[PDB]
């Protein structure tokens, strides 16, 4: 199973599961600098791509 | 790591617009300050395209403006946009000032005073613009404002002659008014940069009047989209005026060429100065009238000194709210009176309105503040 | 996938270059469509008044 | 009991209800304008009172954002609103006036 | 003299990024044609051709 992976498969799987997805975020402690949820969400894609 | 936070030029924009912490509960009244940013640029654009077809010669000024209206491709659109943008600018400006007065934003003394300077500069630019068409009202407004400095003792006539560049209003006056009208908006923009700079240090206010460091959100994307919506509504109102009522806020008399001999019997200035024209008509005294006119505008500089309440904003101060709306109604009364002939009973009403205006600003607001301080037991 | 919006997302709106291409093509067609509709409405409201309605009478 | 005191109590209760800061769940001392004296007085508060003040202000700001108010059963009662920032601000003003009096000489 | 960028990794990266560059070029071309109202190209488009 491992030997059959290549760059194309990794790109397709990552584009499926990461790109332009709504994440879940948890923060604990001095987290005043943690970005807003809109900023985290907008960081899940690129305008160049 | 991120170029946005380390580049020399983009860092300023990042700290000014993108990552600025702002309160989460500022209402729509905070949009007007951004709208004044838009309108200014609009007047710089449209006006810059009117200067490519305008000639300041006294014999070929009215004709040049009619050439712009009739011969230039889409020139009527640009002309009437520049004409109504002044009314939009002054509506936004008065809303900005009322917002600052109601919610106690005047405690930022530096920003407040720089804003007073900006208000005076914009008033001068608007007045100098209205002379360039060279109609009846242009001539008889330039005459009156230039003679307004004749009340100063011992130097009045010389200053009047120096501003006129002659013994009367003539070609030299029109040319220098054109030059000043061209150049002054750039100075206004330069001062507005300082208006923003002094506000960057202290942060912004909110309707509650309570410090909002606990609840902050980034400026982008939350107040960029509200800026876009406000700009859209502004464009809607401006285009409604331009396309469905091009001459509602104007005056017919400025469509006749300037006549140095005759004077219309119902002279009046533009709608956004009438209140001053109501004050000056009230006092039957030249120097007293001019001083009252100056003080009615410069009394905003003394507003921070008269604050006597423990609470910053009027959100929790019912008596102050009642007095504020009485002041607004009185300003509307003065604006109504300024458009009427000097005759009975409007003289008495104008005098009473001016007295009420000054009394409300100077006497009653601190008294209400002190009474409210005693009611809350502190 | 059966839904129209799912097809539009999976086909066009995933990438941003395709999003921009869709926007410019939509603007290109929407310009002509809106112009024709507005001109038709304006001509119908003011029928028998515009120059083009009374043009045939005078020019030979 | 005094009739003048009764009228003062009635007027003060009426004005408290009319001011409306209680509808957001705030107390009177939450709404004070913060200057150097008040900043020092707040800096001297203990932990629990400071945290309570922070949470009350935060909830009020959220209600103001959403253009809502609390239900009538959670409004601050006029009689139970006891000032917590009185002695601290009193002592700070006293010290400042002592400094000014020394400076006069 | 940018000879640092001749290797398998850079040709692989170029192969990956070619389609997006082509799409952005197409966006630029279509935008230019739509903005300039260039009749030379637009006269061949079926529904647009009726506007002239
Ligand atoms: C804050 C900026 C400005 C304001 C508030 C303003 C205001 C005005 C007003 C009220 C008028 C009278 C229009 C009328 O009664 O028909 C006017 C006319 C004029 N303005 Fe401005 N203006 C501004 C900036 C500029 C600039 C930057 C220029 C040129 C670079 C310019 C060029 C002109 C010209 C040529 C006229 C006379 C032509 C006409 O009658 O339309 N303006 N302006
Ligand atoms: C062309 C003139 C002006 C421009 C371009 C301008 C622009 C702005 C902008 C962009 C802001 C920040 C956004 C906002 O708070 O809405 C602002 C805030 C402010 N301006 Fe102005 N302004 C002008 C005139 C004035 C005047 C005449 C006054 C007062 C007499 C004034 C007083 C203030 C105050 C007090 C604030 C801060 C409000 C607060 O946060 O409590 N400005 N202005
Ligand atoms: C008082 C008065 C005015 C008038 C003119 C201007 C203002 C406001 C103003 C004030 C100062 C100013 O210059 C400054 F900002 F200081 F540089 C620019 C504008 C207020 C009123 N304008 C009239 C115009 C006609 Cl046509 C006739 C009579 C009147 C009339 O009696």
């Amino acid at each position: 199973r491992i030997a059959e992976v290549d760059a194309r498969v990794v790109r397709e799987v990552c584009s499926k599961y990461f790109y332009d997805q709504c994440p879940a975020v948890a923060g604990f402690g001095p987290i005043e600098q943690l970005p807003d949820y809109n900023r985290i969400r907008s960081g899940m894609f690129w305008l160049r791509f | 790591t991120n170029i946005r936070k380390s580049h020399p030029l983009m860092k300023i924009v990042n700290n000014a617009f993108i990552d600025l912490p702002a309160p989460s509960n500022i209402s729509s009244w905070w949009n007007f300050g951004s709208l004044l940013g838009i309108c200014l640029i609009l007047q710089i654009l449209t006006g810059l395209f009117l200067a490519m077809h305008y000639t300041s010669d006294t014999t070929t000024a009215f004709s040049s403006v009619t050439h712009i209206c009739r011969d230039v491709n889409y020139g009527w659109i640009i002309r009437y946009m520049h004409a109504n943008g002044a009314s939009m600018f002054f509506i936004c400006l008065y809303m900005h000032v009322g917002r600052g007065l109601y919610y106690g934003s005047y405690t930022f003394l530096e920003t407040w005073n720089i804003g007073v300077i900006l208000l005076l500069t914009v008033m001068a630019t608007a007045f100098m613009g209205y002379v360039l068409p060279w109609g009846q009202m242009s001539f008889w407004g330039a005459t009156v404002i230039t003679n307004l400095l004749s009340a100063i003792p011992y130097i009045g006539t010389n200053l009047v002659e120096w501003i006129w560049g002659g013994f009367s209003v003539d070609k030299a006056t029109l040319t220098r008014f054109f030059a000043f009208h061209f150049i002054l908006p750039f100075i206004i923009m330069a001062i507005a940069m300082v208006h923003l700079l002094f506000l960057h240090e202290t942060g912004s206010n909110n309707p509650t009047g309570i410090s909002s460091d606990v609840d902050k959100i980034p400026f982008h994307p939350y107040y960029t989209i509200k800026d876009i919506l406000g700009a859209l509504l502004l464009i809607l109102a401006l285009m409604l005026l331009v396309l469905f009522a091009p001459d509602l806020l104007g005056d017919p008399d400025n469509y006749t060429p300037a006549n140095p001999l005759n004077t219309p019997p119902h002279i009046k200035p533009e709608w956004y100065f009438l209140f001053a024209y109501a004050i000056l008509r009230s006092i039957p005294n030249k120097l007293g009238g001019v001083l009252a006119l100056a003080f009615s505008i410069l009394i905003l500089a003394l507003i921070p000194l008269l604050h006597t309440s423990k609470q910053r904003s009027m959100m929790f101060r019912p008596l102050s709210q009642c007095l504020f709306w009485a002041l607004v109604a009185d300003l509307l009364t003065l604006t109504w009176i300024g458009g009427q002939p000097v005759e009975h009973p409007y003289i008495t009403i104008g005098q009473l309105a001016s007295v009420l205006y000054f009394l409300l600003i100077l006497v009653l607001m601190p008294t209400a503040g002190t009474i409210e301080n005693k009611l809350l037991k502190w | 996938a059966p839904t129209l919006t799912a097809r539009l997302y999976s086909l066009l709106f995933r990438r941003t270059s395709t999003f921009a291409l869709t926007i410019v093509v939509g603007a290109l067609f929407f310009e002509r469509a809106f112009d024709q509709g507005a001109d038709a409405i304006y001509e119908h409201i003011n029928e028998g008044k515009l120059w083009k309605h009374i043009k045939h009478k005078y020019e030979n | 009991v005094s009739a003048s005191s009764r009228w003062l109590e009635g007027i003060r209760k009426w004005y408290y209800n009319a001011a409306g800061f209680n509808k957001l769940g705030l107390m009177r001392d939450d709404t004070i304008h913060e200057n150097d004296d008040v900043k020092e007085a707040i800096r001297r508060l203990p932990e629990n009172l400071y945290n309570d003040r922070v949470f009350r202000i935060k909830r009020a700001l959220d209600l103001s954002m959403r253009q809502q108010i609390l239900p009538k059963e959670q409004w601050t009662k006029y009689e139970e609103d006891k000032s917590y920032l009185e002695p601290y601000l009193k002592e700070v003003i006293r010290e400042r006036k002592e400094r000014e009096e020394w400076a006069k000489k | 003299m940018l000879t640092r960028f001749l290797g398998p990794r850079y040709r692989q990266l170029a192969r990956n990024w070619v389609p997006t560059a082509s799409l952005w070029g197409a966006v630029g071309a279509v935008g230019l044609v739509w903005a300039t109202d260039w009749r030379l190209i637009l006269d061949w488009v079926p529904y647009i051709n009726g506007k002239f």
